[PDB]
C-alpha cells in the first residue's frame, strides 16, 4: 500500500466516501485482475469474448 | 477505569502534592510507552468493522 489514512471523520462529519468509495473501488479493479488472468494464460479471443 | 479527564487529574493530585520536576519526567517515560501500545490496538473502519 503506498496510501494510509483513517476513516475517524466519518462518524463525525458525513464524509461517508472513505467507507464505500474505497469499497467499490477495489470491486472494479477485481474485474480486471480477471482481465489480467484471461490474457496471461494466453487465451483465445472467444474466451475473453464472452 | 482511565479516562481523558481521568489522567488529567492524574498528574494534577501530582504536581499539587509534590511538584514540577517529577511530573516533567513522568509525562515523558509514559509518552513513549503509550504510543507502543496505540500501535497494538490498531483502531479499524472502512465498511469491515
Amino acid at each position: 500500500v503506498d496510501i494510509v489514512l483513517n476513516p475517524l471523520g466519518v462518524p463525525s462529519r458525513m464524509n461517508i466516501g472513505q467507507i464505500l468509495e474505497t469499497h467499490l473501488g477495489m470491486a472494479a479493479k477485481g474485474i480486471g485482475d480477471k482481465i489480467n488472468a484471461m490474457l496471461k494464460q494466453q487465451q483465445e479471443v472467444a474466451k475473453l469474448r464472452e | 477505569a482511565l479516562g481523558k479527564k481521568a489522567i488529567s487529574k492524574m498528574l494534577n493530585t501530582c504536581y499539587r502534592i509534590l511538584g514540577l520536576k517529577p511530573t516533567v519526567i513522568f509525562a515523558d517515560q509514559i509518552m513513549y510507552t503509550g504510543f507502543a501500545y496505540a500501535a497494538r490496538s490498531g483502531a479499524s473502519v472502512g465498511i469491515d468493522d
